[PDB]
């Protein structure tokens, strides 16, 4: 959903002690010991362009390409 | 290793693509790794050819005869296109093009330049299709593993063997257990009692070490995802457990098995199809176990039905020429036919002439029940015309005549006589056209079509990668 | 449980249990008492069973105990009534005797048993003939007794007939066999009903034999059900059923719907003395209820049929299918008790389960695996028809039933092979059952003969055939069988038809009489009629003419309700239920029936009621009526009722196509296919003239009228026009409308133009008079055939007109007109004389400003003439071609008409049209039209519907909004959608503009709507008029710089050259949004003025650069990429060099000319260095004061900031930014908005957001802009537009400057109220409702600023933004799509400004950025 949105762009209103972020309606306090990660299971799924541009996209995927890399390790152990 | 590496992805891509077409056709990366380790225990050229061979040896088992030959033509092109000449590449492709309806042309000839390839076009040009399709298999120079071999080599306690509804490897598994290590337990999954007894015999056989079978799981499936899915996954103590092997029978055409359970277990495809005479001998074979409620005369009718059933089943495979669509006929269809036969003799005189409504009821209710197309409904009937009405001499097939029961009237002796008529006969090479009254010209049309289907799906696969 | 609790509670009463019996028996409806004793029961069919022993009842008796006796006795009672009867017939008693004394179920079984016994013996003897005639006699005897019988016993005879017929048929078939073996085969296939004359326990005494297999008749009461006619196919079904059961298997038949799979299972039950429980599975059916029923069935030993089993939800289907296996496995084995639903319940072995499998979208459905070895699957097929036909003929009163049946079938079968394969042609049995149904009343007229058959064939088959196939029917009907020479009712109806049309204005053509005849004869039989044909066939004329002829012939009045079917929703029409309170309110179709059915307070018995559906017909709507189309003649509510329909009440369907409707729907109704137009082109005109003359009688004296109708006759003869209408085709017609349907546009115009100059006809020369007539007719005839043409084509057609009219007769010229003096009668023909406009600098941009042209006046004249005719006009043409101005100017000028603008979009509703009207309209309930909706003020109203070929269409493909206008144009009122009556719109006109429908976006409109419009194609003007027009525009703005008065022509000529080239160089082929028009020119002209009106004294070097900056912002800001952007730089250079030759120019690239009022008090070109610093000081501030987000100010940003600034400064400021992502299009907007002092509103949407949320966000921003004077900037991102409506809202917000739906009804009154408060506060009271709204709207138009930020325009959701007209026309499109190499390096530089680095090889920092 769009509401996380301001939390994805690192946007805030700085205050006397508090750091406030607008979520949907209520302005809520950010800790700073707070961390955020987003997890997805299907690479068929397409994420919104707003997110995809501000998000560090990392693929933990067990590919067909992964075979090429892994066959050499097994080959070399039985060749040299 | 890059030269080894580039080939192996394109191989995995191909085996992966079968899993897209069909659910049972799955392959993990681990399965490909484990297979490539087996390849060890011009150096690069031999190791490469060792890969293509070992992949064909292990993954040929989990596919059906069509996809065996698709993978054969493909894998052959995956090797030889990189390895041999460019003169070679368009020559073999111009041949695969003729088998398919893509194009028909004559490949590049150099005297003694290519001999294996000179031999292949001879198969394609002789309009001999099945031979040309197998050419690609044989060129691999692999010993093609029997279910037993596969099982023996295999180092897992689980197996799921799917098959077309025409057959069931249940009886193959009986002789497979008998020839080595015994311990056979057949378990139907039917009604709460069967599943309930079943789950009891599952936990106990693994501690005991007996072989177990789960017949036609697909029907009791809702249970599988809940009990069996978790049970087989949890049983990495089955590694701890006594030498024991669990077997599961599937149907390819049918409900999709849970992929996680399926990929964890080894996979085979019974593809093993009996001749007419052997099915006749196998139908007639059990029939003596029933005992006696009827006359000697009936056994003649039950013999007739044995032939009949074995003749419709034979025809079921060859479509379109043959039947319009695939119909499946069962031991249920024989059972319901036999029961009407006992009933017609139980209600009528032993005068032979009751014959007329025997045909109508066999050809329109018992067997014509599932038949919907008018075209095929006539075929069942025209078979009944031939199989049932006979006077004195029938001549079911051109080799074999069945004479009507003799005055001696021995029920012992007529069984033995009708078994004898089987043992006298030798099933001709051309059975499908001689015995099933359809033309030879039709059979070749069919052979062509399954060729075209292998040839197409291969071209398609190569262009995709 | 609920019902069970009532029964235990109602034990006291006893009588109250009878309600629940209908349920727990199936067959019976209520129980009969003598208070202490039960005398018997009655079935749902009406039939009354009396028990042998009347069951005694006492206080201390349980329901359980007394009813259990009843079930026993009801079965016993049936055996008694069976043996009583069987015995009687055996003792030679007339079957007509037995009928009156024995319940059907008893006599049926007695029949079967005696029949069988008599045919069983008859097979040995071969005395078939003796018994056959014998049986045939009983058939005839039963038939005629039926005509004089009481309705109850009428069912019983009929139901027996089904059986007797079967008896004879089988004997027949037996008599005929080649051999005895052939006969003994046939007999085995049949159900043979035996009794055991050996044994005790009589309810087990009857059994049934089939295929060798036997089956005990259980003695359940069945009542008298509608009995299925026996077919070979039928017996077969019964045969498989018995064959499954005999081996303890379940029966299952799959096959397509309508093959009567469950009906079979039901019928097979009844034949064996069983009432089958039918489970309709997945009619949102509870599993919990079925689970109960299954236990009940296994206990009671009943038969249960799963009606359409396959369509159940997979978790339910698993659960059920597993349960069923228990039952089927319990029986196969014979388990005493089986366990199902986690309890040990017993199994009756008499139990059986039946499964019907309708096919899916995939194919013919399958049983779950487990059920495959538990059931026997069978393929139901439609019956080969011959067999069904014979019987039906037998039942009616046969004559020769065998001959007719064979001949009827062969014919139908033949038509199929012989006629053309045409969409709606059905020659299947449905159709022959129809021909046969239609036959029964016809027999009443003639005979139970072939002749009655032959008539019914042409009565149904022919009215549906089209001309080629119309003879194949006749050729092969007489080829197969010939019946008669002469027709009854031949003279009588015809004179009542001719007299109807003479009166109505029509001509009695060979075709119109035919299609009138076909109709007449079909009402008679059929209650639902369909009339299909091209728009302007003559349907509404045919039926309106025939119905009218029947009030002359019968003397019966009619009451017609013509309803446009698809203007209203299923809910508006049939009856809609409200989601929580479940409150039932009427609708439209149901409501007009209740005047006839519920309260026939006036004369309705003697009247005829016709409900016409003029609109397109669709499945969704007919399905909700299918029961009235059925033999039922009753209307089924979604909840609450069935309403019965009288024989008076006839439903017609008038429509153009059938493609959507099902063959099923056709074959219940009578179909009347209109092959071609009923009437001659002449004959149409004829009627059309007289129709127009009638109008004038109410406003023109007989002497005047007589003379004007004389003129018309002599000026245009048919002979001339015939070639002219043929030449019409040989042209390019935009928004194609056929020649026939253009006629009304001629005649209405022609009559109006001649009636116009009536005073100058009194005294003028009779030779000269002809010339005024001939000219006007030549002109009216041009716009009505060529008005929608290129005009390059018009001019071509003009000579074509003159050619075929008399050569000497007054010629038509391109600009041809008739002129008369102010204060004197004068005559002469002069053309193309034009005013000149002088306007000041301020006036230059004004939403209503037209510089009159040779074509402004041309168009405006015709356009106004058509309204005087009062025919709806459709103005079709390219964007900016002036359709809207021409239409607006012509009417903002006159006192007579007053305009209301409705802008249409992809999805506009028919209430939107109404809401727009509600401000300018005043309902009055005058008894003249009942409710009326006439303009609020006394003078005429014009609704201008812009973008009429924008609204979309149902999934069938039907735009209702358009049918709604069609409704208004043709019908002249409309039906009120919730409140339910007819309001007749008074003196409101319909006008519409629209783009060529070859254009993208565009939807093709129904010729049934466009036939009612005059179509005028307006294209672009000249490139020479454009140059002329904008000169006069520059003239006005150069009153501000008078020293360059000589420079206005080269500026106007340059602006047009720039336009001509941009339009040609940047086309929709490169990019969609490359769409230019004279709007851009006008935009540029004004853009220039505003810069002057607020700039320092201008040198010619200033002015050209001033013009160049505007030229950039209007034409090139939208350009993507750089090949094209450089192309424009050189174009602008190419144009200055050709029109403004100076060596004082500089770099014309947009980076070098930067114009602003941010530094200066006046709008001036500013310095690059002065600006960047100005932004730097302002961005820190904006960064500090408002959201903290850091960015690097680069050359492109300054250029972009100015872009948004000019946009956000203009009155209506709309910009849509296309910026890829991270470009900063959203951030710069927030900035420039803050510099301009604009409140940034940014719709707060999310995954869960409703339209109402977005509605709220909009409403506030609007209310704050007028009633708080807010000056807001609305930033809408592509992400915000969640649904289609959201974007529709955004459109309404730009094309109009309000959202009407937000402020409607009482929320309208609250707004209206608040508005008065603030208006006074500022210093004016505004008197009228319109005065205030126009301020409200005008305030929004100047305070609301919508900026759109769309990232990938390639995306199909973001495509729809740019697509939408409203957005595209009112927005300033800007392109930010890629970061250029220069701007990248500039940004990189400032980011690596921090210096950890130290000197290296080569610069060091320069190299890192380049990498
Ligand atoms: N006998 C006749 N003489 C003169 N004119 C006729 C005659 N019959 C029909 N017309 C003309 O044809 C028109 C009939 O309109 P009608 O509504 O029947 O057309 P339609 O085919 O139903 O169009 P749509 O399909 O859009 O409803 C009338 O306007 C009338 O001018
Ligand atoms: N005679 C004229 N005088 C002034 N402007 C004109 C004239 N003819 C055309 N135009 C210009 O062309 C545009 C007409 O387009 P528009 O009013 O949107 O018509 P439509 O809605 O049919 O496209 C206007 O913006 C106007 O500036
Ligand atoms: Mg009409």
């Amino acid at each position: 959903d769009p509401i996380i949105s301001r939390l994805i762009s690192r946007e805030f209103n700085h205050a006397g002690n508090r750091v406030t972020v607008e979520i949907g309606d209520h302005e809520v306090d950010v800790s700073g010991d707070f961390k955020l990660f987003i997890h997805s299971c299907d690479p068929s799924g397409d994420i919104p362009i707003f997110l995809r541009s501000r998000v560090r996209l990392v693929h933990f995927v067990t590919n067909k390409e992964s075979i090429e890399t892994r066959i050499f390790d097994i080959t070399l152990t039985e060749e040299n | 290793y890059s030269i080894i590496g580039k080939h192996s992805v394109k191989i995995f891509s191909m085996l992966e693509k079968f899993g897209q077409f069909h659910w049972f056709y799955g392959i993990s990366i681990g399965q490909f790794l484990s297979c490539f380790k087996r390849v060890f225990i011009t150096r690069v050229d031999e190791i490469l050819w060792l890969l293509y061979q070992e992949v064909y040896c292990q993954f040929s088992t989990a596919l059906d005869k069509k996809f065996k030959m698709i993978m054969a033509m493909t894998m052959f092109c995956l090797y030889k296109f990189d390895i041999e000449s460019e003169q070679y590449k368009e020559a073999v492709l111009t041949m695969i093009g003729v088998l398919s309806e893509s194009s028909d042309g004559v490949p590049k000839l150099t005297v003694d330049t290519n001999n294996d390839l000179r031999y292949l076009w001879d198969y394609v040009t002789t309009k001999s299709y099945i031979s040309a399709l197998n050419w690609f298999k044989n060129e691999f120079f692999v010993d093609e593993w029997n279910i037993a071999d596969v099982v023996a080599n295999s180092d897992n306690n689980y197996f799921t063997m799917a098959s077309e509804r025409d057959v069931d490897g249940t009886f193959k598994l009986i002789e497979l257990a008998k020839a080595s290590k015994e311990s056979l337990k057949i378990i139907p999954l039917g009604s709460i009692e069967n599943l309930n007894y079943a789950q009891e015999e599952i936990s106990k056989s693994k501690i005991e070490g007996g072989w177990i079978l789960l017949q036609n799981i697909q029907m009791s499936l809702s249970w599988v995802k809940t009990y069996l899915h978790k049970h087989v996954e949890e049983t990495k103590a089955a590694e701890e457990h006594e030498k024991f092997k669990m077997f599961m029978t599937c149907h390819l055409t049918g409900d999709k098995l849970p992929a996680p359970l399926l990929q964890r277990t080894d996979r085979f495809v019974y593809e093993d199809i009996p001749g007419i005479l052997d099915t006749v001998k196998d139908l007639w074979g059990s029939q003596f176990f029933t005992g006696k409620i009827s006359g000697v005369w009936s056994v003649y009718c039950t013999f007739l039905l044995s032939w009949f059933h074995a003749l419709i089943t034979a025809r079921t495979r060859l479509v379109p020429h043959g039947f319009s669509k695939k119909y499946y006929f069962n031991d249920c269809d024989f059972q319901f036919a036999s029961v009407y036969l006992e009933n017609v003799l139980a209600t009528n005189s032993t005068n032979n002439i009751p014959w007329a409504q025997v045909r109508d009821h066999i050809a329109t209710i018992v067997y014509g029940g599932k038949i919907d197309e008018e075209k095929d409904l006539e075929v069942v009937a025209k078979l009944c015309a031939h199989v049932f009405c006979g006077s004195d001499n029938l001549q079911i097939v051109p080799g074999v005549r069945i004479p009507q029961p003799l005055l001696q009237q021995s029920e012992e002796e007529e069984r033995a006589r009708l078994t004898a008529i089987l043992s006298n006969t030798i099933e001709p090479a051309d059975s499908l056209s001689s015995w099933l009254q359809l033309p030879r010209e039709s059979i070749l049309n069919y052979e062509r079509l399954q060729a075209k289907e292998v040839a197409s799906s291969t071209e398609q696969l190569l262009q995709e990668m | 449980n609920d019902d069970l609790l009532k029964i235990i509670g109602s034990g006291k009463h006893h009588d109250q249990v009878s309600k629940f019996m209908k349920k727990m028996f199936g067959s019976i409806e209520s129980i009969i008492f003598l208070e202490d004793f039960i005398t018997g029961v009655r079935s749902v069919e009406g039939e009354v069973l009396n028990l042998n022993e009347k069951i005694e009842l006492k206080d201390s008796i349980q329901a359980q105990e007394w009813l259990n006796i009843l079930d026993t006795e009801i079965k016993l009672s049936v055996f008694t009534q069976f043996r009583d009867c069987l015995g009687q017939i055996k003792d030679g008693t007339d079957i007509e005797v037995v009928v009156s004394k024995y319940i059907f179920q008893a006599i049926l079984l007695s029949a079967q048993v005696m029949w069988t016994e008599l045919v069983e013996k008859c097979l040995q003897t071969n005395q078939f003939s003796k018994y056959w005639k014998e049986v045939d006699m009983k058939i005839k005897g039963l038939l005629d007794k039926l005509n004089k019988s009481s309705d109850n016993v009428k069912k019983k005879i009929e139901a027996l007939l089904v059986e007797y017929l079967h008896f004879n048929n089988v004997i027949g078939q037996l008599k005929n066999c080649s051999t005895k073996e052939e006969a003994r085969l046939l007999w085995a296939k049949v159900q043979k009903f035996y009794q055991k004359n050996d044994t005790l326990d009589d309810l087990n005494s009857v059994f049934i034999s089939q295929s060798g297999y036997l089956l005990q008749y259980k003695f359940e009461y069945i009542g008298i059900p509608e009995r299925l006619i026996y077919t070979p196919l039928l017996l077969i079904g019964f045969a498989t059923l018995t064959d499954s059961l005999h081996q303890k298997y379940g029966g299952c038949f799959f096959g397509p719907a309508g093959t009567g799979k469950t009906e079979t299972v039901k019928a097979f039950g009844q034949n064996l003395g069983r009432v089958v429980v039918v489970f309709n599975c997945d009619d949102s059916f509870d599993y919990q209820v079925l689970s109960r029923l299954l236990v009940g069935i296994t206990q009671i030993g009943a038969w249960g049929c799963f009606d359409e089993f396959n369509r159940l939800d997979e978790k339910v289907l698993s659960a059920v299918s597993a349960n069923i296996q228990q039952i089927q496995n319990g029986l196969q084995v014979g388990k005493s008790h089986i366990t199902l639903l986690e309890e040990e319940t017993p199994l009756s072995p008499h139990t059986a389960v039946f499964i019907t499998l309708n096919p899916g979208y995939n194919g013919r459905s399958e049983l779950p695996e487990n059920l495959k070895k538990s059931f026997r699957e069978f393929s139901m097929k439609s019956p080969q028809s011959g067999t069904i036909a014979e019987m039906i003929l037998q039942i009616m009163g046969f004559e020769d039933s065998k001959s007719l049946a064979s001949k009827i079938v062969h014919f139908l079968e033949l038509l199929s092979s012989k006629c053309s394969s045409m969409n709606h042609y059905h020659f299947g049995l449905r159709t022959l059952k129809g021909v046969l149904r239609n036959c029964s009343p016809l027999i009443s007229e003639f005979g139970e003969g072939e002749k009655t058959v032959v008539e019914s064939l042409k009565r149904v088959i022919l009215p549906s055939l089209g001309d080629t196939d119309e003879l194949v029917f006749k050729d092969e009907l007489s080829k197969i069988f010939d019946s008669a020479g002469t027709p009854l009712n031949s003279k009588a109806i015809v004179q009542c038809l001719k007299d109807a049309g003479q009166r109505s204005g029509f001509s009695m053509s060979e075709e119109f009489l035919k299609k009138c005849m076909q109709f007449y004869y079909m009402q008679k039989t059929q209650q639902a009629l369909i009339l299909v044909g091209k728009a302007g066939c003559g349907k509404t004329a045919t039926w309106k003419t025939v119905i009218d002829a029947m009030a002359i012939f019968d003397g019966h009045a009619n009451v017609v309700y013509v309803i446009d079917t698809k203007v209203l929703t299923k809910e508006s029409l049939y009856g809609s239920m409200l989601k929580a309170t479940l409150e039932w309110r009427d609708g439209l179709f149901t409501s007009i029936l209740r005047r006839v059915n519920d309260d026939i307070t006036g004369t309705f018995k003697n009247s005829r009621i016709w409900v016409v559906f003029d609109s397109d017909l669709d499945p969704e709507y007919v399905e909700a009526m299918n029961s009235v189309l059925d033999d039922n003649k009753i209307l089924t509510l979604p909840n609450g009722e069935r309403l019965p329909i009288p024989p008076n009440f006839r439903i017609l369907f008038e429509t153009d196509n059938l493609d959507h409707t099902t063959p099923a729907t056709i074959t219940r109704c009578g179909l009347l296919w209109f092959s071609t137009d009923v009437c001659s082109i002449s004959s149409k005109i004829d009627h059309l003239l007289n129709k127009s003359y009638e109008a004038l009688d109410n406003k023109l004296s007989m002497f005047e009228l007589d003379k004007l109708k004389d003129l018309i006759s002599d000026s245009f003869d048919m002979a001339s026009l015939t070639n002219i209408f043929t030449c019409s085709n040989d042209l390019v017609h935009i928004l194609g409308v056929r020649t026939f349907n253009k006629l009304e546009t001629a005649v209405q115009l022609a009559v109006h133009l001649i009636s116009s100059y009536r005073q100058w006809f009194q005294n003028l020369d009779d030779k000269s008079l002809k010339d005024v007539i001939t000219l006007l007719i030549k002109r009216s005839l041009l716009y009505a055939l060529a008005g929608d043409s290129t005009g390059e084509s018009q001019r071509a057609f003009i000579q074509t007109i003159n050619t075929y009219f008399g050569h000497d007769s007054q010629e038509l010229s391109d600009y041809s007109t008739i002129v008369i003096a102010n204060d004197k009668l004068s005559f002469s023909s002069f053309c193309s004389e034009i005013p000149s406009v002088s306007l000041e600098a301020h006036e230059v941009m004004r939403p209503d400003i037209v510089i009159p042209t040779i074509d402004t006046i041309k168009h405006e004249k015709i356009f106004y003439d058509l309204l005087n005719s009062k025919r709806g006009i459709i103005l079709c043409g390219p964007p900016g071609s002036g359709k809207t101005m021409i239409m607006n100017n012509a009417l903002r000028n006159s006192s007579l008409y007053d305009v209301v603008g409705i802008n249409f979009s992809k999805d506009t509703t028919t209430e939107h049209i109404l809401s727009a009207l509600h401000r300018h309209t005043n309902y009055v309930t005058t008894s003249k039209g009942l409710t009326l909706l006439p303009k609020s003020d006394i003078k005429n109203l014009v609704l201008f519907c812009d973008e009429i070929n924008l609204p979309k269409l149902d999934k069938y493909g039907s735009q209702n909004v358009v049918l709604f206008l069609r409704q208004l144009m043709e019908k002249q009122g409309f039906w009120k959608t919730p409140e339910n009556k007819w309001v007749t719109i008074e003196r409101i006109h319909i006008v519409g503009a629209c783009n060529p429908p070859t254009d993208p976006g565009r939807i093709p409109m129904s010729e049934r709507f466009t036939r009612h419009a005059a179509i005028l194609y307006l294209g672009y003007p000249s490139g020479k008029s454009l140059s002329q027009i904008y000169e006069i525009y520059y003239k006005a703005i150069f009153k501000l710089v008078p020293e360059f008065r000589s420079y206005t022509e080269p500026f106007a000529r340059a602006s047009v050259h720039l336009y001509n080239e941009c339009k040609a160089r940047y086309s929709t082929g490169l990019q969609s949004h490359y769409l230019f028009s004279p709007r851009e020119l006008t935009r540029l002209v004004r853009g220039v003025y505003t810069a002057i009106n607020t700039g320092p004294r201008q040198t010619l070097r200033s002015l050209i650069r001033l013009w160049a900056y505007e030229a950039w912002r209007i034409f090139a800001d939208r350009l993507v990429g750089v090949k094209e952007k450089n192309s424009f730089e050189q174009l602008l250079y190419e144009t200055v060099d050709k029109y403004l030759p100076n060596q004082d120019l500089g770099n014309i690239s947009s980076t070098s000319l930067l114009f602003s009022g941010l530094l200066s008090l006046d709008f001036k070109e500013v310095n690059k260095t002065d600006l960047v610093n100005f932004i730097e000081e302002r961005f820190k501030t904006f960064c500090d004061e408002e959201l903290e987000v850091p960015m690097v100010i680069h050359e492109s940003m300054v250029d972009h900031i100015l872009r948004i600034d000019r946009a956000l400064k203009q009155v209506q400021g709309h910009m849509m930014l296309i910026g890829a992502s991270r470009t900063g299009k959203t951030i710069l907007t927030r900035f420039v908005a803050w510099l301009n002092g604009l409140k940034i509103v940014q719709p707060k949407i999310h995954r869960h957001s409703n339209l109402s949320d977005f509605d709220m966000i909009l409403k506030k921003a609007i209310s704050d802009c007028s009633l708080k004077e807010s000056r807001t900037c609305l930033i809408i991102d592509e992400s915000n537009i969640l649904e289609t409506a959201f974007l529709e809202r955004m459109n309404t917000l730009l094309a109009n400057a309000d959202i009407p739906d937000l402020f409607q009804g009482e929320e309208y009154d609250k707004l209206l109220n608040n508005l008065r408060n603030k208006t006074r506060s500022l210093g004016l009271l505004l008197d009228t409702e319109q005065e205030l709204y126009d301020w409200f709207v005008g305030e929004i138009a100047k305070n609301l600023h919508v900026v759109f930020t769309i990232c990938d325009p390639t995306n199909n959701k973001s495509s729809a933004m740019i697509s939408s007209p409203a957005l595209f026309n009112r927005c300033i499109i800007n392109w930010m799509g890629d970061w250029d190499t220069k701007t990248m390096s500039q940004v990189a530089n400032n980011m690596v400004d921090v210096i950890p680095m130290e000197f290296t090889d080569f610069t060091i920092r320069d190299a890192v950025v380049n990498i």
